[PDB]
């Protein structure tokens, strides 16, 4: 069902009625004018501004920013080298070596992370089938070096440990959609 | 195979064997397919292996802890499908599309065991056989793997 | 009917087919290998000595009026002599359809440019000569237009590596941003994922 | 054997356009390195316009030729009409890297390469 | 708990040290090693061995949902406990 | 908190003079917030 | 909303439109967050009978080409399908 | 019209890559075995063309493994060892090939497991 | 009755029906010179044919058209024009003749 | 004759002037390839999609929708209704975002540079439903094959209508600035000026035909999804300048909306991805207590789902036009070429002639109309 | 039981039209307006 724009009805008439309006729009600047007006009332509306460290913009608990390993509640890892993280990190950030433990359970003993390549996607705590690591929140982990983000086992069980706190609520919430 | 089970109900589970310091062995996985005792009776002379039950408590392995070491012990790993009898040294190191699998032979014998030498990140990790159907004919090996 | 199925309907694998003959009869030179797909898609392969011809008929044709160059493309496959397949997607409005063909090309056997037709390969055809190798007659301009102005190679082919060989770096010793060979810091995993165990018994090929 | 041929029909048409592309070179460059503010001399910029030239001269095929003879020609459009800089028109010489060592014994002492 | 070397490098929970003669470890010099207090084994030997009574048990994690994949145990032999693989808690029969 | 502004701004903070042995009058970052609040902070629940 | 009754008349005068009836920023308008935990449907594909994956294999119902006028393997005017059927104009604001 | 040159063909200038990286490299042309730990065969149908491993060192910051060489993950399929053959013959490389390993047919007369005077007879089921 | 078409580039042609036995004709007349086993004039003479059968039935446009069913006035002689251009060409071509050169084998084979 | 070169102020171009008009105008692509379509080859179905958001990265949604649609004709099945639905909801919230961007940076580049401000606000709620329902802001690899990823949450619905409520009266405030400045009239009236026939053979796409006339929209004809079932009118001009151009952006943006009204007020209850394990994962849930699902899960998440042997050709319209994915495919999860075609690669080749004739500062005014977009150019 | 964010039996109706108005007053007027005040100027 298409349409017109930028077209009459029909041929215009040449009244002299007309001609004067066009004459006035072309000399005094109604339309101008109007643009004005329009720029003052959003001149007097509140501004949609927040100060940022004092006020923090509005999310929803699936964001996906620095990333964080867990635990379970008896203090134990969760991940055991399951290696979906990697075979699926589009960029092939990841990098994992793997080994026994003495107590000879299944664990890692290298999971690194290049957060210059992980483009925030979400696939490694889609695929992780005990949910151990979780792209998480903190969007404030800007540096001035290139070495403070190729993070490592310890910096990712740091920011475990640090904010299980949050990651745990925002699962409860989400899990069931997924 | 289907899509999804149609199983609302329990499984079952079955002890673990020691059976030596190679062959690494989970027993909740045999779907008793017979390789291992059949490769044992006829290649390794061995008669030690064998199936201990009817019905689902049906298991496979030696009626006692004895131990089934020999020089061909270390294919019944290549000859299980399943991650039932792994192999201790490679277990828990690494996967195979990581891998690089290059081509190489043996040299702990003068016999020329064509076989496959599986890289990761500029290293070796495993070491399996490679099919020629006169000198190896895909059986190697416990010394060269 | 079943949810999880597009339905396979017969009046376009019977109208397009009607169409490919008509189009083979018209032409029984410069074309081989007429086909419609499971999907409703028709292609048409040819000899690159028909390529103008072919495209001058379904543009004009009344009964074509493949007027709309949406896409021209290459393709890259080494096992054959002729490697390179070219395609070109048409588009025509009054009888709402698409169709497909290709030709057969090779390095060191060039092709009958279009431009005095589709004015939109003017552009298409310098990417190809770019990227593959693949030449084109009686074309005005014809220089690199992605890459680099001094970069050389064929990089969309199959045996350029991804990496590529060069990178780049500034080296204050003389002021320039100059041009050294590959030392990448990490390795390009390359995973193994081809699993041997058929799913499709209807694409197979014997001995 | 029987094969199409491109632009041409043998190594000697060939090579007369060779030598129309070698004058064009020659008698650009100076434009080059008066217009960039390079650094280096008129004669080793030709040094390098021949040395690329004798470095395909195990050529038989005059397809070969013509396709070298295209690109070559791609690129001296791209230069007089500047687009090429200092940097795309200095990455030829190598300028920071060691000459591959030759020395058998270089390359032992050094690295792996046979 | 963690433990240090010769050299004063803080062990990592893997075994990782920098010996004397190694020149990677300057990136330390005025700065700092990351490193994780809380050691996973000890932080599992410390836990309970559970006891049942069904010789068959099975394991997910904590949660119904959100730990490792349902994952039944047999417990029959007597001489030791059932551990279990992903969580690391360990059964026994009674 | 004051429920009678618009979005985003009907929560705020007032951070800390020192913090972990430093003089934070002036200097004020935004992950100073520990997480069991920035989680309401940044309108992802509403109990705090 | 919190600001003055002449000022929303002298902003409405100059804009010519109400803003109070539609403005943008968001007071309460909006769904409360923290909601309930939700169950959830599933398909037409988790039964237990009548599911056999043969009926509804999806990816192997296709077939390759049906080829014609390969190299080795009166009548009408026909075209590669019907034509466009022309459109018409709306009924709700054709011009403009 | 054509042309009568009986030469071999070589595009190794159009190519475009250096010396070093098309001489020295030793190219391998072979058939992927299969995976004995599978049993599956619709691998050993194509036909490869790989290069030679390089260096493969480790990085001193972190650990990864890193190259010099590009070419080092580039493998290529082929249907037939004659086409392979030209590609790479015509690349200008050193093609060195490994032929097919193929198995023997086999009686697996089931019925003599069960056997009377023979020694197949086994002693388990 | 009209003031343009709808388009740009076009024209409010005021003698339809002359251009078009015009072009249809001259199209016929070049067929002419083609041989009878050629598909091209067996098909583009009868569609013609009907096309001129069917202005000669409808003399009015606003019906022509969507008789024809195909595009406006203008498109029409556009494209017979365009017709007429090809035959032209195809005449100094001789695809009707038989192929002119067969491919390798493992050309059009996919999977390969 | 004072050739010169031009850039920001990605954009290089080089002016062949002739005193102050133009002469010829050669652009110089490739400021932004990087090789997606050298990557995709050594990757599977599912780590690709990334790609294709970045490709014409405003919309990023009507593109992953495109190679969606792709794959599932090749594996010859459908996505649900509910699926369907929502991807149209968001093709439309695409729609308006890429409409708006031209729009603004239209003025903006002339000028004018309140309505960009003003709008951002609008766009940063589009954003703040990308968030809800997604995870991340832009970037979303929500739109997947054989369905979506998750459901929708519990509070986003009535967002979306009391967004709605008012995005008419912002585009209203702002026509209210533009769409009557003589100002604005006589800085886009009769340029880019462009012939049917001309465009049809440069291959234009979307609006820059729909401007000259030309009755072309790919979801009228050729429907890939439920775009049948709602009414939506196409608009359309005469003259074929950007003025028009200009009005037909508008004129969609508010159709999106008339679209958006239906889909919410019929959107059914049922299922997101399609329940064929093989193809798209199943859920946690039955993915820990059963075991075939976490095979599969296992698979999918390895080995990229196998693809039978095919070949397509897609199409969108996405906000410009013909978004079109040449995606084959060898019997395995690698492809082996993945051609997109976007836009502005003929738009470009067609700015040579709108730019004939024409002054030095409407080439601007053109580049707004064309919607120059560079990632989905260079490739 | 089932929950998975539907809408209730219809929404409102939108505004996918437009409201730009029609504002200002006559030529004439403003014209003869601009006179007046020129000529009381001028006396
Ligand atoms: S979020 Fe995506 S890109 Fe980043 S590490 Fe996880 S899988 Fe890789
Ligand atoms: S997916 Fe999870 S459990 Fe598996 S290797 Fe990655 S982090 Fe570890
Ligand atoms: S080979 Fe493995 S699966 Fe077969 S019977 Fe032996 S243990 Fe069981
Ligand atoms: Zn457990």
């Amino acid at each position: 069902t298409y349409k017109y724009v930028n077209k009459k009805e029909q041929e215009s008439e040449v009244d002299m009625k007309s001609a004067t309006d066009n004459a006035a729009r072309i000399l005094m600047w109604t339309e101008l004018i109007r643009g004005l007006g329009m720029t003052l009332s959003y001149l007097f509306r509140e501004p949609a501004t927040i100060n940022y460290p004092f006020e923090k913009g509005p999310l929803s608990p699936r964001f996906r920013g620095e990333h964080a390993l867990r635990r379970y509640p008896s203090g134990e890892e969760r991940c055991i080298a399951c290696k979906l993280c990697e075979a699926i990190c589009p960029a092939q950030a990841i990098t994992i070596e793997a080994e026994p433990r003495a107590d000879g359970s299944r664990r890692t003993t290298r999971y690194d992370i290049d957060m210059t390549k992980c483009i925030y996607c979400g696939f490694c705590q889609e695929a992780c089938p005990v949910d151990a690591i979780v792209e998480g929140p903190n969007f404030e982990f800007s540096t001035e070096t290139h070495e403070e983000l190729l993070y490592n086992k310890e910096k990712l069980l740091n920011n475990g440990d640090k904010w299980e706190a949050e990651i745990a609520a925002n699962i409860q919430a989400d899990y069931l959609y997924r | 195979g289907s899509d999804r089970s149609r199983f609302l109900e329990g499984k079952r589970a079955v002890e673990d064997k020691n059976i030596g310091p190679l062959v690494k062995t989970i027993m909740t996985r045999c779907i008793q397919c017979t390789r291992c005792i059949r490769f044992a009776s006829e290649i390794a002379g061995v008669d030690d292996l064998g199936t201990t039950g009817r019905g689902n408590d049906m298991q496979v392995g030696t009626y006692i802890e004895k131990m089934f070491m020999s020089e061909l012990s270390g294919n019944v790993i290549d000859i299980c499908p399943v991650g039932a009898l792994t192999s201790k040294p490679y277990a828990f190191t690494a996967r195979p599309w990581e891998t690089r699998k290059t081509e190489s032979i043996d040299v702990m014998d003068a016999v020329g065991s064509n076989i496959v030498v599986s890289t990761r990140t500029g290293e070796v990790m495993r070491i399996l056989p490679r099919m020629h159907e006169d000198i190896n004919e895909e059986w190697i090996s416990d010394k060269t793997r | 009917k079943r949810p999880t199925v597009r339905p396979r309907s017969d009046v376009t694998h019977k109208q397009l087919s009607a169409f490919g003959e008509y189009v083979a009869e018209i032409l029984p030179k410069y074309v081989q290998q007429v086909q419609v797909s499971c999907l409703d898609e028709l292609e048409i392969c040819i000899h690159p000595d028909g390529v103008i011809p072919t495209l001058t008929f379904l543009r004009d044709h009344t009964n074509a009026q493949f007027k709309s160059l949406a896409d021209l493309t290459a393709v890259d496959v080494p096992t054959r002599q002729n490697r390179f397949e070219i395609v070109y997607n048409l588009l025509s409005l009054r009888f709402n359809s698409r169709i497909r063909v290709k030709t057969y090309a090779d390095e060191l056997t060039p092709i009958d440019s279009i431009v005095s037709v589709h004015i939109a390969a003017n552009w298409y055809e310098r990417e190809v000569w770019d990227m593959f190798g693949v030449f084109f007659f009686n074309h005005p301009d014809l220089r690199r237009i992605l890459t680099d102005y001094g970069f050389e190679g064929h990089p969309f082919r199959k045996d350029f590596p991804l990496t590529g060989y060069v990178e780049l770096r500034y080296d204050d010793e003389v002021k320039r941003v100059v041009a050294e060979p590959v030392e990448l810091a990490q390795e390009f995993r390359k995973f193994d994922l081809n699993s041997p165990w058929e799913a499709f018994p209807a694409y197979r090929q014997p001995p | 054997t029987s094969v199409k041929p491109i632009f041409s029909r043998d190594l000697n048409e060939a090579k007369r356009r060779v030598r129309e592309l070698y004058r064009a070179w020659y008698r650009e460059v100076p434009n080059t390195v008066h217009l960039m503010q390079l650094d280096i001399t008129v004669k080793q910029g030709r040094d390098k316009v021949r040395e690329m030239f004798m470095k395909n001269a195990h050529v038989t095929d005059p397809r070969v030729v013509d396709l070298l003879v295209i690109k070559g020609k791609m690129e001296l459009q791209e230069t007089i009409k500047v687009w090429k800089q200092r940097t795309h028109v200095m990455r030829f010489f190598h300028e920071t890297e060691t000459p591959r060592p030759k020395d058998f014994l270089s390359k032992f002492y050094m690295g792996h390469d046979p | 708990g963690v433990q240090v070397s010769p050299s004063g490098e803080k062990i990592t929970h893997t075994g990782q040290v920098y010996d004397e003669k190694d020149y990677r470890r300057v990136r330390f010099v005025d700065r700092q090693k990351e490193v994780n207090e809380n050691f996973a084994i000890d932080l599992i030997a410390q836990q309970p061995v559970n006891e049942v009574e069904h010789r068959i048990i099975a394991c997910d994690g904590g949660g119904g949902a959100l730990g490792h994949p349902k994952v039944y145990i047999n417990l029959d032999k007597e001489t030791k406990t059932g551990t279990c693989g992903y969580c690391g808690l360990q059964f026994k029969q009674h | 908190e004051d429920n009678k502004q618009f979005f985003g701004r009907h929560r705020w903070v007032i951070y800390t003079t020192e913090m972990n042995g430093k003089n934070t009058f002036w200097d004020v970052d935004g992950s100073m917030v520990p997480p069991e609040w920035h989680r309401w902070l940044h309108c992802m629940t509403d109990d705090p | 909303a919190s600001a003055t009754r002449v000022i929303q008349k002298l902003r409405n005068w100059a804009s010519g439109q109400d803003l109070q009836a539609k403005l943008q920023l968001r007071y309460q308008e909006i769904a409360k967050r923290t909601q309930p935990p939700p169950k959830l449907p599933v398909g037409p594909s988790h039964k237990l009978s009548n599911n056999y994956y043969c009926t509804r294999d999806g990816r192997r119902e296709v077939v390759p080409p049906s080829i014609i006028m390969s190299s080795q393997k009166e009548k009408k005017a026909v075209t590669p399908a019907p034509p466009m059927k022309r459109w018409e104009l709306s009924k709700d604001q054709p011009y403009l | 019209q054509l042309i009568t040159v009986d030469e071999k063909l070589d595009i190794t200038t159009l190519t475009g890559v250096p010396e070093e990286h098309i001489k020295t490299r030793k190219v391998r042309i072979f058939v992927p075995a299969r995976n004995n730990m599978q049993s599956g065969v619709n691998n050993t149908k194509k036909w490869k063309m790989e290069f030679d491993t390089r260096e493969r060192w480790e990085n001193p910051l972190m650990g990864w493994a890193s190259t010099a060489d590009p070419l080092s993950n580039m493998v290529l399929t082929f249907s037939a060892k004659e086409d392979a053959i030209a590609f790479a013959e015509k690349n200008g490389w050193s093609y060195d090939v490994e032929e097919k390993k193929v198995p023997k047919p086999k009686s697996k007369s089931y019925g003599a497991n069960f056997s009377w005077n023979k020694r197949t007879r086994v002693s388990t089921k | 009755l009209k003031k343009t078409t709808g388009l740009v580039g076009l024209a409010v042609c005021d003698t339809p029906h002359e251009r078009l036995t015009i072009l249809y004709t001259k199209t016929l007349d070049i067929l002419k010179h083609f041989p009878k086993h050629a598909a091209y004039r067996k098909y583009t003479e009868q569609i013609t044919n009907e096309k001129l059968d069917m202005v000669k039935a409808e003399p009015d446009v606003k019906k022509l058209e969507a008789l024809l069913q195909g595009g406006e006035v203008e498109e029409v002689i556009l494209q017979a024009e365009k017709e007429l251009s090809l035959a032209r060409k195809m005449l100094k071509w001789k695809p009707w003749e038989p192929l002119v050169e067969e491919p390798p084998a493992n050309q059009w084979k996919w999977p390969i | 004759n004072m050739t010169l070169n031009f850039g920001p102020q990605v954009l290089r171009l080089v002016l062949e002037l002739s005193g102050e008009m133009v002469r010829k105008c050669d652009p110089h692509i490739g400021l932004l390839h990087r090789g997606t379509e050298k990557l995709i080859e050594y990757k599977t179905y599912l780590q690709a999609l990334p790609y294709f958001d970045r490709l014409d990265y405003v919309s990023m949604m009507c593109n992953e929708q495109a190679y969606s649609i792709a794959v599932e004709k090749l594996l010859n099945i459908q996505p649900p209704p509910r699926a369907q639905w929502i991807r149209v909801l968001f093709g439309e919230i695409t729609r308006i975002l890429n409409h708006i961007m031209a729009v603004t940076t239209h003025a903006l580049d002339i000028g004018a540079m309140t309505p960009f401000f003003w709008m951002f606000e609008e766009r940063e709620k589009m954003f703040e439903f990308y968030e809800r329902v997604s995870g991340a802001r832009m970037h979303a690899a929500y739109i997947r094959p054989g369905g979506v990823h998750q459901d929708l949450p519990l509070g986003l619905l009535d967002d979306i209508y009391e967004f709605s409520k008012n995005f008419s009266l912002r585009i209203d405030e702002v026509e209210e600035m533009l769409t009557n400045n003589r100002i604005w009239r006589n800085r886009t009236v009769d340029i880019g000026v462009v012939t049917a026939e001309d465009a049809l053979n440069y291959g234009f796409s979307g609006v820059m035909l729909r401007g000259s006339g030309i009755q072309w929209d790919l979801r009228k004809t050729q429907p890939y999804d439920v775009y049948d079932q709602v009414e939506f009118d196409v608009p359309i001009g005469s003259r074929g300048d950007c003025y028009d151009r200009y009005l037909c952006r508008v004129e969609e943006m508010r159709q999106s909306l008339r679209i958006i009204e239906q889909c919410l007020n019929k959107m059914p209850p049922g299922e997101i991805k399609v329940d064929d394990a093989k193809v798209s994962p199943p859920k946690r849930a039955e993915m820990k207590t059963s075991m075939e699902s976490l095979i599969h899960h296992f698979k999918l998440y390895t080995e990229g789902y196998q693809v039978p042997p095919g070949a397509t050709y897609t199409a969108i319209e996405a906000p410009k036009g013909e978004f079109g994915v040449y995606l084959v495919s060898d019997g395995s999860s690698r492809p082996y070429r993945c051609k997109i075609k976007a836009p502005g690669f003929a738009h470009l080749a067609g700015l040579d002639k709108m730019s004939k004739g024409h002054m030095l500062a409407d080439v601007v005014a053109i580049i707004g109309t064309q919607d120059i977009v560079f990632g989905e150019i260079d490739r | 039981v089932k929950q998975d964010m539907p809408p209730p039996g219809g929404y409102g109706p939108i505004d996918y039209k437009r409201n730009l108005p029609r504002r200002g007053l006559s030529g004439y007027s403003m014209f003869a307006v601009g006179i007046g005040a020129l000529i009381f100027g001028y006396w």
